[PDB]
RNA sequence: UGAGCCUGUUUGAUGUUCUAACGUUGACCCGUAAUCCGGGUUGCGGACAGUGUCUGGUGGGUAGUUUGACUGGGGCGGUCU
RNA sequence: AAUUCCUUGUCGGGUAAGUUCCGACCUGCACGAAUGGCGUAAUGAUGGCCAGGCUGUCUCCACCCGAGACUCAGUGAAAUU
RNA sequence: GCUCGCCGGAAGACCAAGGGUUCCUGUCCAACGUUAAUCGGGGCAGGGUGAGUCGACCCCUAAGGCGAGGCCGAAAGGCGUAGUCGAUGGGAAACAGGUUAAUAUUCCUGUACUUGGUGUUACUGCGAAGGGGGGACGGAGAAGGCUAUGUUGGCCGGGCGACGGUUGUCCCGGUUUAAGCGUGUAGGCUGGUUUUCCAGGCAAAUCCGGAAAAUCAAGGCUGAGGCGUGAUGACGAGGCACUACGGUGCUGAAGCAACAAAUGCCCUGCUUCCAGGAAAAGCCUCUAAGCAUCAGGUAACAUCAAAUCGUACCCCAAACCGACACAGGUGGUCAGGUAGAGAAUACCAAGGCGCUUGAGAGAACUCGGGUGAAGGAACUAGGCAAAAUGGUGCCGUAACUUCGGGAGAAGGCACGCUGAUAUGUAGGUGAGGUCCCUCGCGGAUGGAGCUGAAAUCAGUCGAAGAUACCAGCUGGCUGCAACUGUUUAUUAAAAACACAGCACUGUGCAAACACGAAAGUGGACGUAUACGGUGUGACGCCUGCCCGGUGCCGGAAGGUUAAUU
RNA sequence: AGGACCGAACCGACUAAUGUUGAAAAAUUAGCGGAUGACUUGUGGCUGGGGGUGAAAGGCCAAUCAAACCGGGAGAUAGCU
């Protein structure tokens, strides 16, 4: 559910949060944590590499399962859990032998569910199959590129990928950009799309707010000398040139793909 | 008013010490030349 | 299918198929007490991608430099045989 | 007008008297819509103007309390020429 | 030696870093000390630092470093696997009194505790480079129980006052005791035990995980404080004699209760919030290979061992960083009385200091301060500087607004001391006694004793009762930037930078992009509700016309053009 | 509850006077902003000069920055004093 802030303070005037009152309040389960420290977007070699990146809170990583390859035993979801690592909650699955694991939370997932996976399971929701053996016309999230590797597609909070047609041993799909993949039909996918699909609808109202999630401030290139940016210089407000990267190539409008190995998979672009 | 030279001799050691210069290349050189000049004192080591 | 040459001749181009060079930041086994490395088995690509020599285009991202004299001070104007 | 050269433009209010300030006119030397246009409660060791109280800022300065300056014994520089 | 003045959340006491003999004793006054010097952190000689429990060394790791083979590179070299280093973090054990010119949890007295080796007895399934538990973890908030600590009574010792009074409801001093051992309280968390079975934990398991039955409902863990013992001991005002003025030997009275109360302890607890809050070892358990007469394991006795290095002195400072015996800088701990909300301010306690040139005089002028007739900004580029308001409780308060604000708007009234309501009230704490019990650090009642605000009524003094220190000036109209924040260390703090919100464009994952002659690394252990670049800058109403020029995106029939042949 | 309010320790630097061969090669006195957060502080580690870092002032990189310090080419060149 989505809440505005009461204007009590000038920072908190404009806050909009989003509230699950149905994830855990408590510890995550321990056997499946790490460790994880910052970077600060620096290289083995010690240079910045990629800016606007430094602080934040403390977090630790939790170990998702994204292959989903134990067939036959049904699995029974126990609670949804929160975590600082991405945009999407995720669910604690107890099997039939004794093991947990967790996994990603499709919409409508609550406690006392059942899911499986393999090529003699049910078409519903959290269920996961070869590609094979989908009806064409579905809808279905985590989708792997090569057969036994992983998850790599529509990992995001309210995204999906839908299948188009089927011929040979390929599939094509429409992605979220608005691309038709080829992809072999020996692939693996997930009945459903991905929830918290609210999590685009927040306000962070501040600049602190911000400064909590690891950004640091832009500077525009504008507003610097001509030493350090080629937009930089002038007696008041000057720009009189083309827009361009920090260092010297153009933005808005040209393109900058060069892969002639992966060219044969894309049937058609984005527009 | 806070100045320019605040001491600590782990800092200094680690720095400017013996094995330090025996580390690399160029920290050689700077010993054989002390040596070719004839110094009484080689490095910070204390 | 274009030139030679009597349905045979070699090279030219275009399109489809194949595996054996080459790629694999897909799975399993060993060195091994090891998410580097190498060897093996099996899939997926495949003469494409990529690298060396030569060659046309773009290139203030970077570098080396030039931007004349007379003159009731210099500049603007005018002049230089 | 943070933009108007001619300019202290012209009319109104405020003062006994106002090149600054507030409201209008349009004759915009040379405003104008994301190198954004027009408004806007709260906030600012931010620019401009007007009032009450308060006073040595001032008409116009007088007295007093301490530290130097001045005399005595000890030590004892500097720029420049 | 007597008197005077200053600090006291420090100008007192103590650790770490840094320094290195500056520490104690005897002697000297040439140079050093901004003056003299018998004095000194100055010259010369000797003396002084005692550890099984304090630190370091030691065991374990974080960020990071190095790195056998290996992958790259004209050489020099770069990156990294297995490993090995690296604290600011985790891991055994001691208290009180006495003593020196200089050391004290180290030396002496009294009473304790921890970990290893060897031998004898009694019982006996042991064994890791492996499996599991534990160590093990955020921000804010609240009130319940305690202690360190202070005040007053009771008790003990002394006193009867330089000038009116002082045998009393009077004056001064003391009333201290630890670690260890035993008891499980205020309070927090959690159902116990037996049986059968199983696609899990890289192989095994009596261990952890899952499933199904019978049975009893009260077992298990953590835990400040208090009470007993340690203690017939030690300490304690005063007394008994010689003084080298530094002590020795003996002796030694009282040593209880009530109230008030921490930022310290129970508390790594409890309640809530999103921005979701380290790793390895020490420790407890399960088994494999292997051993079974043995070896190893558990407990009680006896005995041996705990090595090496530091330990003096300075720390808002004359001994550290500033060339100085320099008005500057420097992490952590301790926290008495009266008034006060207070770690602010004023006066004091414990303790420590008067800052290393003096004596006179009382001109102009400079520096720091107090008061001022009548006027009250007339000064000046400008109310720059100075003058002024200032506390608590109760009345009362406008335009405008994003409905929270504006607001402490503005403007008012009361405020000392004594007596009564009540020989000390409303409230807090709480003994003796009477009952009960599953018997103890138990429950109900009962109110002795102690402590104690605010209000009303009547009197009284001064010019003045928030009397000292301390402690907002208020209002009206306009430009700019929405707001809290940041910036030219050393002439510019702003209308300049950033910000939450908006739009354009690139990127299908071996992603675009960046550091690298390369191997590689970040983006990210992320996947279009994600990531990079560019411009605008909360919010409300909006954002018109032009594709000729310069850029970017798409097209394929024509014309022009390189190497090669 | 809050990038909420008043105000000490703590972090800063808006105004005036003194000082300018200073007590000080950036300080003293009286006033002033923030003060539960985009806060502040101790110990270690990383980024190397046409390079680093930069809420962006040509800011900082050991009292030195429109290209640090040290040693070399080196007795660089100087139609100038």
């Amino acid at each position: 559910a989505v809440v505005k802030c009461k204007p009590t303070s000038p920072g908190r005037r404009h806050v909009v949060k989003v509230v699950n009152p149905e994830l855990h309040k408590g510890k995550p389960f321990a056997p499946l944590l790490e460790k994880n420290s910052k970077s600060g977007g620096r290289n083995n070699n010690g240079r910045i590499t990629t800016r606007h990146i430094g602080g934040g809170h403390k977090q630790a990583y939790r170990i998702v399962d994204f292959k989903r390859n134990k067939d036959g035993i049904p699995a029974v979801v126990e609670r949804l859990e929160y975590d600082p690592n991405r945009s999407a909650n995720i669910a604690l699955v107890l099997y039939k032998d004794g093991e947990r694991r967790y996994i990603l939370a499709p919409k409508g997932l609550k406690a006392g569910d059942q899911i499986q996976s393999g090529v003699d399971a049910a078409i519903k929701p959290g269920n996961t199959l070869p590609m094979r053996n989908i009806p064409v016309g579905s809808t279905v999230h985590n989708v792997e590129m090569k057969p036994g590797k992983g998850g790599q597609l529509a990992r995001s909070a309210g995204t999906y990928v839908q299948i188009v047609a089927r011929d040979g041993a390929y599939v094509t799909l429409r992605l979220r950009s608005g691309e038709m993949r080829k992809v072999e039909a020996d692939c693996r996918a997930t009945l459903g799309e991905v929830g918290n699909a609210e999590h685009m609808l927040r306000v962070l109202g501040k600049a602190g707010a911000a400064r909590w999630r690891g950004v640091r401030p832009t500077v525009r290139g504008t507003a610097m000398n001509p030493v350090d940016h080629p937009h930089g210089g002038g007696e008041g407000r000057n720009f009189g040139k083309h827009p361009v990267t920090p260092w010297g190539v153009q933005t808005k409008g040209k393109k900058t793909r060069s892969n002639k190995r992966t060219d044969k998979f894309i049937v058609r672009r984005r527009s | 008013m806070k100045r320019t030279f605040q001491p600590s001799v782990l800092k200094r050691n680690r720095s400017h010490g013996f094995r330090a210069r025996m580390a690399t290349k160029n920290g050689r050189q700077v010993l054989a030349r002390r040596r070719a000049k004839g110094r009484a004192r080689l490095t910070v080591s204390k």
